[PDB]
């Protein structure tokens, strides 16, 4: 599953 | 607007001595930093940005460019770890940690996705995470008497968020973080939102990923039923890290093992070792190793379960990757295994596709597929049984391989090989 992620 | 603006003009708002001339820059920039085509994480970066959006997130009489600035550091923190690094060197993790207390719920959950991606960059940043204090208040947003009263999305984040804190080795997270943490995350394990339920699952194959001690806090605090219903469960995303925690478990000692048994976890196996996901199989299997690795009465459970053909059907016919696991299964099972349990697997019909698997190139399963024929030949033996085993191996063509062998690159493999020729053959 994703270590980071930005907000779209 | 606030759309599309240049680098140069985003600076030139956030210089200005205008806090609402500020607030506009700072969501321009938050507008750039949040598109999906390669926003523009250096550029802002090198233009100096992230102090200025730093000492917005304490501005407490303009929750707009709180929110503003913390989602802009959000995204530069989800990039690479240079980019991650910059946002911690601005001074943002304690800044973060004190928005998690804003009335604001869309600005505490802002906070929270931020410290996520903080701390998902690895151990250091994880544990620099912690030592600022971080767990104290993210478990208190979480301290409610009904989790399905919060916002399914805040929800979501914090499950998220916390997963990461215990997340990653070398080293592992601090034992008091892990042993606070633990009491909300079997607490998320029952929620029914299945994002919540996959995070969980994923935090919990994370604190099973290490030694017997660390198995065995998560297995004293009661959650491997729970692991092994979520098993069961429709929803891959769901099954795939509870099959991941539940075979990090049976890496333990016997008497973990044992109490995936006692849970019930072999009755899901027929399904999971045929299950059309690859890499379903594959860890169901490799999880079947580490239980036919136990002791006799455990091996006894995985025969009285119907398991044996099941592993005979993924040794004749799977992702190779999913055959070498089916054949350290076999390996182990005839490692421990007594006489009567080695001669039910031979009557389950192991042999030729075990035979036909010293095709493979692969230097580790021949030796692991070697060694079980040993084992096997050593059950016969105690049974004067060899000759008609012998003859087995023969009339499937196993001795063309094992014949052949002998003349192999691998010493150990070059060895076993003529044994077993001069033996028997």
């Amino acid at each position: 599953p994703a270590h980071k992620k930005p907000k779209t | 607007g606030t759309v599309n603006w240049s680098v140069e003009d985003i600076v030139k708002g956030i210089n200005s001595n205008n806090l609402e001339s500020q607030l506009q820059a700072t969501q321009a920039a938050r507008k750039l930093l949040s598109r999906e085509k390669q926003p523009p994480i250096d550029n802002i970066i090198r233009a100096g940005l992230i102090p200025k959006f730093v000492s917005f997130l304490g501005k407490t009489d303009c929750s707009p460019i709180q929110f503003e600035s913390a989602w802009a550091l959000t995204n530069i923190a989800s990039g690479t770890s240079e980019q991650t690094k910059a946002v911690v060197d601005g001074g943002a993790i304690p800044a973060f940690i004190s928005l998690l207390a804003s009335p604001h719920a869309h600005i505490s959950e802002q906070a929270v996705w931020a410290l996520g991606n903080i701390a998902g960059d690895g151990s250091a940043f994880r544990d620099l995470v912690i030592k600022h204090g971080a767990i104290d208040p993210l478990l208190a947003l979480l301290a409610v008497p009904d989790l399905s009263t919060l916002a399914c999305g805040y929800l979501r984040n914090l499950t998220w968020t916390l997963s990461n804190l215990c997340r990653n080795k070398n080293p592992a997270p601090p034992l008091d973080a892990v042993e606070q943490i633990l009491p909300t995350l079997v607490r998320l394990l029952h929620h029914n939102d299945p994002e919540v339920l996959a995070d969980s699952c994923w935090a919990i194959s994370y604190l099973t990923d290490g030694p017997n001690e660390r198995i065995e806090m998560v297995v004293k605090k009661g959650v491997v039923p729970q692991l092994v219903k979520l098993l069961g469960a429709t929803e891959l995303p769901i099954v795939t890290p509870a099959l991941r925690a539940i075979g990090n478990i049976v890496t333990g000692t016997d008497e973990q093992t044992q109490k995936v048994i006692d849970a019930g976890a072999l009755a899901v196996f027929p399904s999971l070792l045929t299950n059309p996901k690859t890499n379903i199989q594959k860890e169901a299997t490799w999880t079947m190793s580490n239980i036919t690795a136990g002791r006799q009465d455990q091996i006894q459970q995985v025969v009285n379960h119907g398991l044996v053909p099941f592993l005979v059907g993924v040794l004749s016919k799977a992702d190779f990757k999913t055959q070498k696991e089916a054949a350290w299964a076999i390996t182990n099972y005839t490692s421990g295994g007594t006489v009567e349990q080695i001669v039910y697997l031979v009557h389950c019909g192991i042999i030729e596709p075990l035979m036909n698997l010293l095709s493979a190139k692969d230097t580790k399963i021949i030796q692991v597929i070697l060694d079980a024929i040993s084992n096997i030949f050593q059950a016969a033996e105690k049974l004067g049984e060899t000759e008609k085993l012998s003859i087995m191996i023969e009339e499937c063509g196993g001795l063309d391989k094992i014949e052949a062998l002998q003349r192999h690159e691998n010493e150990s493999v070059y060895k076993a090989s003529l044994n077993l020729i001069e033996k028997y053959f």
